[PDB]
Protein backbone atom coordinates (compact mmCIF):
# COMPACT_ATOMS: atom_id res chain seq x y z
CA UNK A 1 0.00 0.00 0.00
CA UNK A 2 2.42 2.14 -1.38
CA UNK A 3 3.36 3.54 -4.55
CA UNK A 4 6.74 6.28 -5.79
CA UNK A 5 4.38 7.59 -8.75
CA UNK A 6 1.33 7.73 -10.41
CA UNK A 7 -0.73 4.25 -10.18
CA UNK A 8 -4.17 6.27 -10.44
CA UNK A 9 -5.74 2.85 -11.56
CA UNK A 10 -9.07 2.20 -9.86
CA UNK A 11 -9.41 5.55 -8.34
CA UNK A 12 -11.96 7.72 -9.87
CA UNK A 13 -10.69 11.14 -11.71
CA UNK A 14 -12.54 14.10 -12.79
CA UNK A 15 -11.16 16.15 -16.55
CA UNK A 16 -12.97 18.20 -18.68
CA UNK A 17 -13.42 17.44 -22.44
CA UNK A 18 -12.77 19.97 -25.45
CA UNK A 19 -13.96 18.67 -29.28
CA UNK A 20 -12.20 20.58 -31.97
CA UNK A 21 -12.68 24.04 -30.43
CA UNK A 22 -16.13 23.49 -28.68
CA UNK A 23 -17.05 23.79 -25.10
CA UNK A 24 -15.52 22.09 -22.16
CA UNK A 25 -17.97 19.88 -20.54
CA UNK A 26 -16.82 18.56 -17.59
CA UNK A 27 -16.57 14.69 -17.32
CA UNK A 28 -16.23 12.45 -13.79
CA UNK A 29 -15.14 9.09 -14.64
CA UNK A 30 -13.24 6.00 -13.06
CA UNK A 31 -10.07 4.23 -14.28
CA UNK A 32 -9.94 0.68 -15.25
CA UNK A 33 -7.11 -0.33 -16.31
CA UNK A 34 -3.50 0.48 -18.34
CA UNK A 35 -2.20 -1.51 -21.17
CA UNK A 36 1.49 -2.20 -20.83
CA UNK A 37 2.06 -2.25 -24.75
CA UNK A 38 2.18 1.28 -24.89
CA UNK A 39 1.73 3.16 -21.46
CA UNK A 40 0.49 5.92 -21.90
CA UNK A 41 -3.24 4.92 -22.60
CA UNK A 42 -5.81 4.25 -19.93
CA UNK A 43 -9.60 2.63 -19.88
CA UNK A 44 -12.18 4.46 -18.11
CA UNK A 45 -15.89 3.88 -17.31
CA UNK A 46 -17.84 7.11 -17.07
CA UNK A 47 -20.40 7.79 -14.83
CA UNK A 48 -23.96 8.02 -16.92
CA UNK A 49 -22.40 5.98 -19.96
CA UNK A 50 -22.12 2.16 -19.76
CA UNK A 51 -19.46 2.60 -22.09
CA UNK A 52 -15.85 1.87 -21.65
CA UNK A 53 -13.17 3.94 -23.84
CA UNK A 54 -9.33 4.54 -23.37
CA UNK A 55 -7.67 7.62 -23.31
CA UNK A 56 -4.29 8.81 -23.35
CA UNK A 57 -4.85 11.01 -20.60
CA UNK A 58 -1.57 12.41 -19.97
CA UNK A 59 -0.21 12.59 -23.76
CA UNK A 60 -3.65 14.48 -25.49
CA UNK A 61 -4.37 17.87 -26.20
CA UNK A 62 -8.12 17.12 -25.75
CA UNK A 63 -7.96 16.02 -21.99
CA UNK A 64 -8.48 19.25 -19.57
CA UNK A 65 -6.29 19.47 -16.40
CA UNK A 66 -6.41 16.34 -14.68
CA UNK A 67 -7.94 16.13 -11.15
CA UNK A 68 -7.77 13.41 -9.24
CA UNK A 69 -10.90 12.95 -6.64
CA UNK A 70 -10.41 11.45 -2.97
CA UNK A 71 -13.89 10.03 -3.55
CA UNK A 72 -13.38 5.56 -3.26
CA UNK A 73 -15.36 3.65 -5.68
CA UNK A 74 -16.29 1.49 -2.92
CA UNK A 75 -15.50 -2.82 -4.16
CA UNK A 76 -18.68 -3.57 -2.28
CA UNK A 77 -18.10 -7.83 -3.54
CA UNK A 78 -21.05 -9.58 -5.32
CA UNK A 79 -23.37 -11.54 -3.39
CA UNK A 80 -22.80 -14.85 -5.78
CA UNK A 81 -20.13 -15.79 -8.37
CA UNK A 82 -21.79 -18.79 -9.03
CA UNK A 83 -24.34 -17.11 -11.59
CA UNK A 84 -21.78 -14.75 -12.78
CA UNK A 85 -19.50 -17.70 -13.73
CA UNK A 86 -22.10 -19.66 -15.96
CA UNK A 87 -22.32 -16.55 -18.38
CA UNK A 88 -18.66 -15.52 -19.21
CA UNK A 89 -17.54 -16.36 -22.57
CA UNK A 90 -21.28 -17.25 -23.88
CA UNK A 91 -23.59 -15.43 -26.02
CA UNK A 92 -26.75 -13.81 -24.73
CA UNK A 93 -29.40 -11.74 -25.94
CA UNK A 94 -29.34 -8.17 -24.58
CA UNK A 95 -33.04 -6.66 -24.38
CA UNK A 96 -32.68 -2.90 -24.66
CA UNK A 97 -35.65 -0.73 -23.91
CA UNK A 98 -36.37 2.22 -26.37
CA UNK A 99 -37.46 5.53 -25.68
CA UNK A 100 -40.77 5.06 -26.74
CA UNK A 101 -40.89 1.90 -24.59
CA UNK A 102 -40.84 -0.84 -27.68
CA UNK A 103 -38.16 -3.46 -27.58
CA UNK A 104 -35.28 -4.35 -29.61
CA UNK A 105 -32.77 -7.18 -28.01
CA UNK A 106 -29.05 -7.17 -29.33
CA UNK A 107 -27.15 -10.48 -29.63
CA UNK A 108 -23.96 -10.46 -27.90
CA UNK A 109 -21.45 -11.73 -25.88
CA UNK A 110 -19.83 -11.78 -22.10
CA UNK A 111 -16.60 -11.17 -22.29
CA UNK A 112 -15.63 -11.39 -18.81
CA UNK A 113 -15.98 -9.90 -15.13
CA UNK A 114 -15.37 -6.46 -15.10
CA UNK A 115 -11.82 -5.36 -12.94
CA UNK A 116 -12.36 -2.00 -10.53
CA UNK A 117 -16.07 -2.11 -10.31
CA UNK A 118 -16.66 -6.21 -9.98
CA UNK A 119 -20.67 -6.14 -10.14
CA UNK A 120 -20.60 -5.17 -13.63
CA UNK A 121 -19.51 -6.64 -16.30
CA UNK A 122 -17.78 -6.22 -19.57
CA UNK A 123 -19.72 -7.24 -23.14
CA UNK A 124 -19.57 -6.90 -26.87
CA UNK A 125 -22.35 -7.06 -29.09
CA UNK A 126 -22.85 -8.34 -32.97
CA UNK A 127 -23.98 -5.30 -35.01
CA UNK A 128 -22.13 -3.43 -32.77
CA UNK A 129 -18.63 -4.20 -31.61
CA UNK A 130 -17.10 -2.43 -28.42
CA UNK A 131 -16.11 -2.59 -24.98
CA UNK A 132 -19.22 -2.25 -22.44
CA UNK A 133 -19.97 -2.23 -18.77
CA UNK A 134 -23.57 -3.91 -17.38
CA UNK A 135 -24.04 -4.84 -14.35
CA UNK A 136 -25.68 -7.81 -15.83
CA UNK A 137 -26.54 -9.68 -13.15
CA UNK A 138 -29.55 -6.38 -12.32
CA UNK A 139 -30.07 -8.00 -16.06
CA UNK A 140 -30.65 -11.53 -15.82
CA UNK A 141 -32.31 -10.96 -12.55
CA UNK A 142 -35.25 -8.68 -13.91
CA UNK A 143 -35.69 -11.07 -17.32
CA UNK A 144 -33.92 -8.85 -19.76
CA UNK A 145 -31.43 -11.05 -20.24
CA UNK A 146 -31.61 -15.08 -21.73
CA UNK A 147 -28.47 -17.49 -22.17
CA UNK A 148 -28.33 -19.80 -25.77
CA UNK A 149 -26.57 -22.62 -24.73
CA UNK A 150 -23.25 -24.63 -26.54
CA UNK A 151 -4.17 -30.17 -24.60
CA UNK A 152 -0.36 -28.61 -24.15
CA UNK A 153 -0.91 -24.65 -24.54
CA UNK A 154 0.83 -23.17 -27.68
CA UNK A 155 1.89 -19.59 -28.14
CA UNK A 156 -1.98 -18.51 -28.61
CA UNK A 157 -2.17 -14.92 -28.31
CA UNK A 158 -0.46 -12.05 -30.47
CA UNK A 159 -0.88 -8.98 -28.50
CA UNK A 160 0.89 -5.87 -29.62
CA UNK A 161 0.83 -6.68 -33.46
CA UNK A 162 0.19 -3.51 -35.37
CA UNK A 163 -2.97 -4.43 -37.58
CA UNK A 164 -4.70 -2.81 -40.80
CA UNK A 165 -8.11 -3.06 -43.17
CA UNK A 166 -9.69 -1.48 -45.74
CA UNK A 167 -12.35 1.47 -45.76
CA UNK A 168 -14.46 3.92 -47.89
CA UNK A 169 -12.79 7.48 -47.93
CA UNK A 170 -9.75 6.30 -49.13
CA UNK A 171 -8.52 5.27 -45.21
CA UNK A 172 -7.94 2.30 -43.79
CA UNK A 173 -8.35 1.59 -39.46
CA UNK A 174 -4.51 1.28 -38.10
CA UNK A 175 -4.16 0.04 -34.57
CA UNK A 176 -3.26 -2.44 -32.63
CA UNK A 177 -4.01 -5.52 -30.31
CA UNK A 178 -3.69 -4.99 -26.52
CA UNK A 179 -5.59 -7.97 -24.81
CA UNK A 180 -6.02 -11.86 -24.89
CA UNK A 181 -9.76 -12.32 -23.36
CA UNK A 182 -9.55 -15.43 -20.97
CA UNK A 183 -12.76 -17.24 -21.78
CA UNK A 184 -12.41 -17.24 -25.57
CA UNK A 185 -8.15 -16.93 -27.07
CA UNK A 186 -9.95 -16.08 -30.46
CA UNK A 187 -11.21 -12.10 -29.40
CA UNK A 188 -8.95 -9.56 -28.36
CA UNK A 189 -9.11 -6.11 -27.94
CA UNK A 190 -7.86 -4.10 -30.09
CA UNK A 191 -7.53 0.22 -30.11
CA UNK A 192 -7.52 2.19 -33.09
CA UNK A 193 -5.47 5.58 -33.41
CA UNK A 194 -7.67 8.70 -34.22
CA UNK A 195 -10.71 6.66 -32.52
CA UNK A 196 -10.97 6.54 -28.46
CA UNK A 197 -13.23 3.66 -28.18
CA UNK A 198 -12.22 -0.20 -27.48
CA UNK A 199 -13.31 -2.56 -30.08
CA UNK A 200 -13.62 -6.29 -29.28
CA UNK A 201 -13.03 -8.37 -32.55
CA UNK A 202 -12.55 -12.09 -33.29
CA UNK A 203 -9.53 -12.79 -35.48
CA UNK A 204 -9.46 -16.50 -35.88
CA UNK B 1 -34.71 -1.27 -18.61
CA UNK B 2 -31.73 -0.36 -19.82
CA UNK B 3 -31.55 2.34 -22.99
CA UNK B 4 -29.10 2.58 -25.62
CA UNK B 5 -29.45 6.25 -25.19
CA UNK B 6 -27.11 6.28 -22.38
CA UNK B 7 -24.60 3.97 -24.33
CA UNK B 8 -21.97 6.96 -24.81
CA UNK B 9 -21.70 10.49 -24.58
Amino acid sequence: VSQPRRNIVGCRIQHGWKEGNGPVTQWKGTVLDQVPVNPSLYLIKYDGFDCVYGLELNKDERVSALEVLPDRVATSRISDAHLADTMIGKAVEHMFETEDGSKDEWRGMVLARAPVMNTWFYITYEKDPVLYMYQLLDDYKEGDLRIMPDPGEVVDSLVGKQVEYAKEDGSKRTGMVIHQVEAKPSVYFIKFDDDFHIYVYDLV
Amino acid sequence: ARTKQTARK
